């Protein structure tokens, strides 16, 4: 199936992103980084690999906050490059990666506008993977209703709002309900897109996107217990893609304690091993750490094919995890808290 | 006397009766078997009860067999051509009606099984709807019996 | 062996003997329905029924021999089901 | 989508006519028309031959073209981050060129066996001439389509080797075995096409 | 005589014109009107 | 009949090279361009 | 009470009985249908198997017939004794559950549940 | 004398009456049966009222049965080609009209069941909507009865 | 007496018995063998139990082979056109019924094995549903044996 | 003597035996090779164990070659139309069976090696599923010999 | 002597030689052109080096022209079907080979240009990979010259 | 002797010459104009220089006109089929070559124009690549003149 | 003397002359008009200027009319196939060239209006680009005027 | 004198004039109505003005009626095949030009109605756009009246 068309438009970008996939820190690379004693050594070790010169032309008194920014700067330049070079079948897929960041940027814009702040002050805080081309929303910024109309005109997000959130909803709902409701519409739409890109894309993407839908449902459930969210508000936010959708999604929505959530994970042996594999006790890996670990084990399956878009999405989420890893190593070193330095996730 | 090609249409009668019925029952079994497999995950109790659509889809294969055998055992070299057209008419009247019924059993069996996972009271409703699906094979059998013996 | 194989050999022994002896009888009475099972040839229509009757004896012996292998399987399996 | 629904639309409309036409010529008692014996005699043997020759090249070249661009576009892409790619992985292109070479070897042979008849009646043309025409067709079609498939295969698995080599230098030497098994398909498409041609003569 | 010629002329001209109508009709039937500033409202 | 030599051979060429043209036109109509450029 | 719902229920019941006098009357053809299938399967399963052991001599045929008959038994069990049995079983249940029972058995109520130590 | 192929259009009449009506009843049953199953979780009490679209889908297959039987009863080897075209016209007339009625019953049933669960008032409407679908099978039948008796 | 072209249909029977059952058994092996591989990562123990869809897919190709050999042994240089059509019928009737059975074995095998990985109780149901799929090949074989021996 | 065009169908048999086996062996090798190569980065030792799906795809190419050689050497301008059709049948039978086998070999080869490199215990199961893909080529070969040698 | 239509095939040869080579050159120029544009924004100095796949796509049109002219000069009213079919074989052999080679040059151009932008070491390799695709054009031209002069 | 019908192929020459050239020039103008418009919001000064793609698309339609008119001005009653098929081949050879050239002009015009607004140095490259596109229309013209003057 | 059926091709000329030109002008008016309406949301004043792509699309319909009238006024009972083919050719050449023009007018009218909304300098470029789309209708017309009067 | 199987073309003209014009008016209504409904949500007062694209689509049906009634009264038993072709030409030329006007109306209606609610000035411009769609029907009427009375 895919080989009739895939290399016609994507063969170069596939070879490029696979090149960037060779350019990753192995377990053996992390087992160098964690041995060193200061950010000057961290620079000198990272200097030996694809991160070379990421801290060039920068202040000698390094801070973990500068390392964080320059790690992301590499990732976002590589992504913007692949998005500029891609043709519409892939480029629409790469756009689907960027919505997961534009949602969070829109949450800042709505938050500042609801507090009457000028959006021009929020621009430097927006994630580079979600920066807009059209700016009249940013330039005008006058009221939440004006921003909502400007979003529908300017932003690719406009379709998601029309499916789930009116202007009147934006005036009343909390911004974190907005974040997850937009995300619900997003993940389901992107999963539908990946089911329409049948064969190798669908078979690489659906295991990941179905896991992300389950992951939101599990995590939102255990986080909701201490909160004003009703069982109906949980049900309104769980994404309908994941293996739980036929029943476990409703069972989570009814659930109100960790054991009742494990009673859903017990029906799905992957998830049973994730919850069994973390009590979140002192010195344990946490439930969250197992979700990040498993998401990496799924993203590692993307490169076991040759002709599909699953590599681009998995690559972004792996380099994102590489940034989170190197920042977490840099914190443990800078603060001397070596006792938890091993908690990075071994990407490849 | 009777045309040399005549038995070709009678053969396509028998063949269609079995072939399109096997496609109908295969679709019925594939879609409902998928629904059972997905439903079983959180329902060890319902796995046996849920076989209803699967076995019912098998009936369409048997209506196809009945007509196919009934035609096939009625073939001869001398066949009057009129009898061969009756046998085509029969073999399609069951065969494609069994395809229709198999579609309905497949879709209904899948949905009915998943809905029964969510709500065990649906088990009766599923049986009733599957009857209104399955009878489309039976009406195709009736017409094909009438035609294959007119 | 194990008990599973012995239980299989018991059931196979019983059904094999029961059926094959009934066939051996139906062959020895020269019953008309059995013709399709007999390995006759164009020459077996010469002279009279003596040729086909000899084949009914040979084929009846095939079934008695096969039933004998199911009796041997029986005796072996009735030991193994107790030994395992 | 659009052109697939057009190809399907034509394809279904065509077979919907052909079911009806085949029924009609049976039931109306018109088996004296649909004379496949007429089609296979009055269609000149030179047409079957020259479609065979033309497809023997062109389909081999179509397979070698996909062969080249499937491996080539991966060689280029990996080559950015791994310059070592741009020499060793070229062998997969050489096997795609070899699939075209197998085309031209076979098609020159078949071409250099064709000759003019000086007759136009199926009795006077006679079995030898027809059998040359049909054999050169089937042979030329067999090398052409076998090379079409072989070249696409060697392309695919040449991207195979290149995208793997980009991540580990050792892999190419071992992965190269699949390109050999791919390349054998085009060679089988020659051996049989020689045999299908080997006994013909026109005149 | 020449009935195959008339028939194939008519059949292939009418196939070509039927396709050029149907394809053109499809392209005009299913254009994106693209009224982006108002399509979301 | 509905066919004659020059027509039947004419179609077995034409309803072949029109398939070839459609493979050509499928690849040419598959041509696209990027909506973006680098900085 | 509602006259509207009374018409809905009584119409559904009347329609199910009137249409049932076509469909349910035809439904028992299932019996013939599966019976024919069973008979055919049994004849094929004999014919494709047992005849391999039906050699022209006592010893040469009887030795093969032992293993050939074991394959025959295995297939006739799995297909007929198990699955076509399970078919007939489930079909006959359906015939009871609807075509028989729908004339008279409402089949709506709570299951009685005796409290007991036997549930331990 | 009448051409020996004349019965072919008659048996295609009977086949089309059955087959396309079973296709319509199958689609009408499959969509509405999905609607019932997916509805059952939120409103288990509505299953027994919600069968009505399924029953009306079943009725479309009965329209096809009736005409396929009437056609079959009227066939003979010696049939005048005129009567066989009437039977084809009757067959397609009920058969494809029942396909149309079945398409409508499927879409209306799925929307109608899922709507009714959120708002019971819809029922009084959707039964009348379903009547205005099912009557297409009746018009196809009326034409097919006229045609098959000219 | 008999057309020289007559054996062409009987050859297409022998061919189609094998061709369409090979396609059916290939798809049945391809679809289910994808599922077995995906499953085995989580449940290494279930590999040997999960082969059964593939074994039944093999059996569909055996039904193809049976008729294909039975027809190819029955063919002859002057075969009566009647028997040539009966053989085409046998070939299609096993072959496309084999295809349908292979589709069912494929879909049911994939779904059944993945579901079994999540719920070991599904294994019983999966085998039963697979027999209801695989028997469609056997029903095609019945009609094909009848037609080829009639 | 024989008809003038007689050898054409037998030539299409030799071509179809190869062409559809080149399609089958190509897809089987191409899909398997993408699996082998993409997999090998994760497990560089497993290439040798993982070549086997490609060797199976080469074996179904041999089946197409063997039949196409036998057809091509059996052909002559003097060939009777009967053997020209048997050869067409052998050619479609092996060719499309090898196609089916190759399609399966490609799917189960790729899924098999990808599974194996995550969980090495799959290998013993992968070999068995590949045998049940490749043996369809062998049933294609068996039929094609039994036709073309008759 | 020769048929009235005989020259038509040789004329379609002359046309196909140009038309399919123009299609191949057009795609090859369109993809390379798009590559150049989206490279030049970042590496303006590489335009004059990177036009290479465009001139090579232009050369694949020239290969069609050479044959189209050589066929057109070889035509006459009285042309025997032999020479007319040789010219049609020439027309495909250059034309569709140019269509093929042109697609490889277009895609390898679009990759090669966007690769070279990031990696100056590619520029030799890209031209080696493109020269293989141009020789695919020669493998059309060479036989089309041989056929036209026969 | 000259047959009837003959002027049809020569007319379809004069049609195809114009029609497929107008389609080439329309696509070439449509993509180029999209490029100019979507570009010229940012760089209005580049409107005038960026017309060149549109002018070269216009030239492809002129090559179509020239051949169509040359054919039209040399159609005659009772034309031999030789000259008439030459006129067909000429009209296709410009028309479809100009179609291909038009796709190249369109794609290169759109990529080159929107690229040039980011990077002025692209302009000289774009003109050269547009010449390599536009010349395909000239090759279609040269062949069409040659054929239409035999 | 001259055949019946002769007028058919000339009538398909008058039909194609009008139908394909109206399709062209309809696409050009549709795509341009949706652009104008969408544009006016931002710009209240540009409407009476931005109408011009619709007016040039209107001209394409007039080209179809002119030829369709000339054809329709030329036809008679006794007309020779030669003048009839010329009338088919004329009607196709204006028809499909007016379609090609209309396709380009729609795309460049829409893009030109949208760009003009953000940047008023584009209007001059939009008119020039549009003249190079509109003239394709005029070339279609010129060929069709020649052919229909030859 | 005149053949039968002849008034058929003029009858398909009478039908086509109405059928394609109804399809044109139906698309022209279906989009325009979706526009009017979606628009009315925020601007209820505009309905009695924004109905115009629907009224224009209604006039396209009336153009179909006028030609279909004209042909239906112009037919006679044994009509000269020449006038039967002219009426087929008329029936396609109004029918499909009405269909083209219907497509244009449907698009500019759905855009222009939405646009008019966001931009109250647009309404005059929208009518001046719609006139250039509706006149495509009138051009199709003109040629169809010429042909049907020629």
């Amino acid at each position: 199936f895919p080989e009739l068309y895939f290399n016609v438009d994507n063969g170069y970008l596939e070879g490029l992103v696979r090149g960037l996939k060779a350019g990753v820190l192995s377990q053996a690379d992390y087992l160098n980084l964690v041995q060193c004693e200061t950010l000057e050594d961290l620079k000198l070790h990272l200097q030996s690999t694809d991160y070379g010169n990421f801290l060039a032309n920068e202040a000698s008194p390094l801070t973990v906050s500068v390392i964080d920014d320059k790690l992301k700067e590499k990732m976002v330049v590589e992504f913007r490059h692949m998005r500029n070079h891609a043709y519409e079948p892939l480029a629409s897929f790469l756009d689907f990666i960027t919505y997961s960041y534009m949602i969070d940027n829109v949450i800042l814009l709505i938050t500042g506008t609801l507090h009457q702040r000028s959006i021009a002050e929020l621009v430097p805080k927006c994630h580079p993977l979600g920066s807009f081309e059209q700016m009249e929303a940013v330039n005008i910024a006058q009221t939440p209703a004006e921003l909502y109309n400007a979003i529908l005109v300017d932003t690719p997000l406009a379709a998601f709002f029309q499916d789930c959130i009116s202007e009147q909803d934006l005036d009343e709902m909390n911004i974190e309900i907005i974040r997850n409701t937009l995300y619900k519409a997003y993940l389901e739409s992107f999963y539908k897109f990946c089911t329409l890109l049948g064969g190798t894309t669908a078979d690489a993407m659906c295991p990941i996107l179905e896991f992300e839908a389950d992951r939101r449902a599990f995590i939102i459930t255990i986080n909701s217990f201490g909160t004003e969210l009703s069982k109906e508000d949980r049900a309104k936010l769980f994404p309908h893609c994941g293996r739980l959708y036929p029943e476990g999604l409703a069972q989570l929505a009814r659930a109100d304690d960790y054991e009742q959530v494990k009673n859903v994970a017990d029906y799905y042996p992957e998830y049973k091993l994730l919850f069994e594999g973390a009590g979140s006790n002192p010195g344990d890996k946490t439930l969250e750490d197992r979700f990040f670990e498993h998401e990496v084990k799924l993203n590692k399956l993307a490169f076991l094919n040759q002709f599909h878009f699953g590599v681009f999405y998995a690559f972004v989420k792996l380099k994102e995890q590489e940034c989170r890893n190197i920042v977490w190593i840099a914190e443990c070193i800078a603060q001397r808290h070596r006792a938890k330095i091993d908690n990075y996730i071994p990407i490849f | 006397n009777n045309p040399e090609y005549s038995s070709f249409f009678g053969v396509m009668g028998a063949s269609s009766a079995m072939v399109f019925s096997a496609m109908g029952a295969a679709y019925g079994t594939a879609k409902s078997g998928t629904g059972i497999a997905a439903m079983s995950v959180m329902r060890p109790e319902l796995i046996m009860k849920s076989i209803i659509p699967v076995v019912m889809a098998g009936i369409i294969a048997i209506y196809g067999l009945v007509v196919a055998v009934l035609i096939a055992n009625s073939l001869t070299d001398g066949i009057t051509l009129y009898r061969s057209f009756l046998q085509l008419g029969a073999g399609l009247s069951v065969g494609l009606s069994g395809l229709a019924a198999g579609f309905a059993i497949g879709i209904v069996g899948d949905a009915g099984v998943r809905g029964t996972a969510q709500q065990p009271r649906l088990f009766v409703g599923m049986i009733l709807i599957l009857i209104f699906a399955e009878v489309l094979g039976l009406y195709g059998l009736i017409v094909a019996l009438i035609l294959s013996t007119k | 062996c194990g008990p599973k194989l012995a239980a299989c050999g018991i059931v196979l022994s019983a059904w094999g003997v029961i059926m094959l002896i009934m066939l051996g009888i139906f062959f020895n009475v020269h019953s008309a329905v059995l013709i399709e099972d007999v390995p006759f040839t164009e020459k077996d229509f010469e002279n009279g029924p003596q040729n086909i009757y000899n084949l009914y004896e040979q084929v009846s012996y095939n079934c008695f021999i096969a039933a004998g292998l199911y009796l041997l399987l029986g005796g072996f399996s009735f030991c193994q089901v107790r030994l395992n | 989508t659009g052109l697939e629904l057009l190809y399907l639309g034509i394809f279904v409309a065509f077979w919907a006519c052909m079911i009806v036409v085949g029924i009609c010529y049976t039931i109306f008692d018109l088996g004296f028309r649909f004379d496949v014996a007429w089609f296979l005699t009055e269609t000149s043997p030179f047409m079957w031959s020259n479609l065979g020759i033309g497809l023997a090249i062109s389909l081999s070249v179509v397979g070698a073209a996909w062969g080249i661009y499937i491996t080539g576009s991966s060689i280029i892409g990996g080559g950015v981050k791994a310059p070592r790619i741009k020499t060793k992985n070229l062998v997969s292109i050489i096997f795609c060129e070899a699939v075209a070479i197998y085309g031209i070897i076979m098609a020159i042979v078949i071409s250099n066996m064709a000759e003019p008849f000086s007759a136009t009646d199926p009795k006077a043309i006679g079995h030898r001439n027809y059998h040359a025409g049909y054999s050169m067709f089937g042979a030329g079609l067999t090398v052409g389509l076998s090379n079409l498939f072989c070249g696409v295969c060697v392309g695919i698995v040449g991207s195979g080797a290149a995208l793997a080599d980009a991540q580990n230098p050792s892999l190419f030497v071992k992965i190269l075995i699949v390109e050999i098994f791919g390349s054998a398909i085009g060679l089988f498409g020659v051996i049989v096409a020689i045999l299908q041609t080997s006994r013909v003569k026109m005149g | 005589l020449e009935y195959s010629v008339v028939f194939n002329l008519v059949l292939w001209i009418m196939t070509g014109l039927a396709l050029a109508v149907i394809i053109t009709s499809y392209n005009i039937w299913n254009m994106d009107p693209g009224y982006d500033s108002i399509i979301y409202r | 009949g509905f066919f004659s030599p020059g027509i039947w051979m004419g179609l077995l060429t034409t309803l072949f090279m029109l398939f070839i043209f459609t493979y050509g036109l499928h690849m040419i109509l598959s041509l696209k361009t990027m909506d973006r450029f680098d900085d | 009470f509602d006259f509207g719902d009374t018409m809905v229920h009584q119409a559904i019941h009347t329609i199910e009985y009137c249409l049932g006098c076509i469909s349910n009357t035809a439904s028992y053809l299932r019996l013939w249908a599966l019976s024919l299938a069973h008979a055919q399967l049994s004849e094929v399963l004999w014919t494709m198997v047992i005849h391999i052991g039906l050699h022209v001599r006592s010893l040469a045929g009887g030795l093969g017939l032992f293993f050939i008959f074991a394959a025959f038994a295995t297939l006739t069990v799995a297909i007929l004794l198990i699955m076509e049995g399970l078919s007939a079983f489930l079909h006959a249940l359906r015939l009871h559950w609807v075509e028989f029972q729908n004339k008279f058995y409402t089949g709506t109520g709570f299951k009685f549940l005796p409290f007991s130590f036997e549930h331990i």
